[PDB]
């Protein structure tokens, strides 16, 4: 039954991933340790990333410093999609190196889709829940590394305004992996096959779900194509990054994600 | 055998 893929893929979200919005709501409600000033940024990074610190790179920039907890952050939350894509019904049939396709296509859709649980109009909640870095403290930060977050809160604003939860979010990361359009898939038709069924379930699941918005669904498939379009610029920062930043070597799994994608 | 494969193989 549909109710089954809907209810198997919510349960993979809630096991794999460590942040869901409901428990994000919980603590942005009412103590994480609020980063707002450089100040509070090596009081923050003394407590929660020590070892980053000790000795350390902590005579990099402080924006470097950020980037590269970033990074580490980036390279956790690609095993976490990993482990919830295993998990979506059907997909571990699929041929090995499609689902390689998919991840590496899909990984930062679902990142900057799952990042709006953790964002308000003030700032993001980070580190496990421990901390909170407001967005104008990100848009103090020295160009270009004040460029990376501020159109990922332009998206969420809007994203979070559709009230979604996470039972609607779970089905929409998993349609974002299941992307038969991916380049370089082996099997486009058994993919579009289980991206259909994916699909469909999410479509029945928003109309039961949230009965008052009829354009919810049109509504989130314009939001797909907005994230597409969002990794594509997202990416040619992290080339100008990459390019003119010595200090901003990419994590090898990060390096592979962003080669020859976009 | 890449990274990402790596993982899945995990
Ligand atoms: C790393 C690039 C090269 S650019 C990039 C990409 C993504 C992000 C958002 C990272 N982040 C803040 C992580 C902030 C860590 C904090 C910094 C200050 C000191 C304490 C620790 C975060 O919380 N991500 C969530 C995770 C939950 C699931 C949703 C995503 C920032 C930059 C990449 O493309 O990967």
């Amino acid at each position: 039954d549909l109710k089954s893929l809907a209810k198997r893929i919510y349960e993979a979200y809630l096991k794999n991933f460590n942040m869901n919005k409901v428990k994000a709501r919980v603590i942005l409600s009412g103590p994480p340790f609020v980063i707002h000033d450089m100040e509070t940024l090596c009081m923050a990074e003394k407590t929660l990333v020590a070892k980053l610190v000790a000795n350390g790179i902590q005579n990099k920039e402080a924006e470097v410093r950020i980037f590269h907890c970033c990074q580490c952050t980036s390279v956790e939350t690609v095993t976490e999609l990993t482990e919830f894509a295993k998990a979506i019904p059907g997909f571990a049939n699929l041929d090995l190196n499609d689902q390689v396709t998919l991840l590496k296509y899909g990984v930062y859709e679902a990142i900057f889709a799952m990042l709006s649980s953790v964002m308000n109009k003030d700032g993001m909640l980070v580190a496990y829940g421990n901390g909170f870095i407001t967005r104008e403290f990100l848009k103090s930060l020295r160009k270009p590394f004040c460029d990376i977050m501020e159109p990922k809160f332009d998206f969420a604003m809007k994203f979070n305004a559709l009230e979604l939860d996470d039972s609607d979010i779970s089905l929409f990361v998993a349609a974002i992996i299941c992307c038969g359009d991916r380049p370089g898939l082996l099997n486009v038709g058994h993919i579009e096959k289980m991206q259909e069924g994916i699909v469909h379930v999410l479509r029945l699941h928003l109309q039961s779900n949230h009965p008052d918005d009829i354009f919810l669904f049109p509504k989130l498939l314009q939001k797909m194509a907005d994230l597409r379009q969002l990794v594509t610029e997202h990416a040619q920062l992290v080339q100008i990054i990459k390019k003119t930043e010595s200090d901003a070597a990419l994590h090898p799994l990060l390096q592979e994600i962003y080669r020859d994608m976009y | 055998p890449s990274l990402l494969k790596k993982l899945l193989l995990a």
